[PDB]
């Protein structure tokens, strides 16, 4: 089964997406304090999601 | 309030490799890196309890080359302390320490205080030394900081560099205003 892990994996992908976009967008030279703080923030959520994955 | 003290932000930078991935896994899992590639943006937080308080240290092993500057430079903002990790076989990364320092200064200057700790990895090479620790330690004196010899091979002073820097973060969060 993968009942609960399914939602976790999709959430991980969402957080990876958030991080990935912020990474690709900012490498182009566009960055803002909203982005920098969110960068760390979503990162901490990504790592928490990693825990959530091995949690279920 | 001490909620800003139970939370530590530490960014570890280098010339590319050096060994700034192994030290982290050592301090977290007590395990040597057998095979762990990622660490591009992938990083974990370590739960440590100092004399009663469960403290969280938020670590980032950031990519630093040119491309993914959005992971190295763009992440520098939300980081209290910085670990400059190089090896004494590389005179280049030794010279680059000043570059990293100023990179941080360019993004952080109007805040309280920037805790810097220079970490020398691979004190197990010895004879392969291309840059004398004598001037490296002199740089510590130059910047008013500390220089510590470490290695994930022998597993020495790994705890020190992590705890030591995080403790300074408390002093920065308490501020001076004297
Ligand atoms: N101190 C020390 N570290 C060692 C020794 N042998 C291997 N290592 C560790 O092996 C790890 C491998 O480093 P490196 O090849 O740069 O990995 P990386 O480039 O960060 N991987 P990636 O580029 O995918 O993120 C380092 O963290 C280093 O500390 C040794 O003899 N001494
Ligand atoms: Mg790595």
């Amino acid at each position: 089964g993968s009942e609960t892990q399914a939602g976790i994996k999709e959430e991980i992908r969402r957080q990876e997406f958030l991080l990935n976009s912020l990474h690709r967008d900012l490498q182009g030279g566009i960055k803002d304090l909203s982005k920098e703080e969110r960068l760390w923030e979503v990162q901490r959520i990504l790592t928490a999601l990693k825990r959530k994955l091995r949690e279920a | 309030g001490q909620s800003s003290l139970a939370l530590h932000k530490v960014i570890m930078v280098g010339s590319g490799g050096v060994g700034k991935s192994a030290l982290t896994l050592q301090f977290m899992y007590d395990e040597f890196v057998e095979d762990y590639e990622p660490t591009k943006a992938d990083s974990y937080r370590k739960k440590v309890v100092l004399d009663g308080e469960e403290v969280q240290i938020d670590i980032l092993d950031t990519a630093g080359l040119e491309d993914y500057a959005a992971i190295r430079d763009n992440y520098f903002r939300s980081g209290e302390g910085f670990l400059l990790v190089f090896s004494i076989t590389e005179h280049e990364s030794f010279t680059a320490t000043a570059e990293f320092r100023e990179q941080i200064l360019r993004v952080k200057a109007e805040e309280d205080k920037i805790p810097l700790l220079v970490v020398g990895n691979k004190s197990d090479l010895e004879e392969r030394r291309q840059v004398p620790v004598e001037e490296a330690r002199s740089k510590a004196e130059e910047w008013g900081v500390q220089y510590v010899e470490t290695s994930a091979k022998t597993r020495a002073n790994v705890d020190k560099v992590f705890f030591d820097l995080m403790r300074e973060i408390r002093t920065k969060k308490m501020s001076e205003n004297k």
